[PDB]
């Protein structure tokens, strides 16, 4: 729960968990 | 903005 959608500068789709404050790759 | 994952 609590995630953010952003596009990695390299040209990828990454997400950031704002529930624990961590960075993750690909939809969880 | 949030940091990118490794």
């Amino acid at each position: 729960s609590m995630w953010t959608e952003h596009k990695s500068p390299d040209g990828r789709t990454y997400y950031y968990n704002t529930e624990t404050k961590q960075s993750t790759w690909e939809k969880p | 903005p949030p940091p990118l994952p490794p």
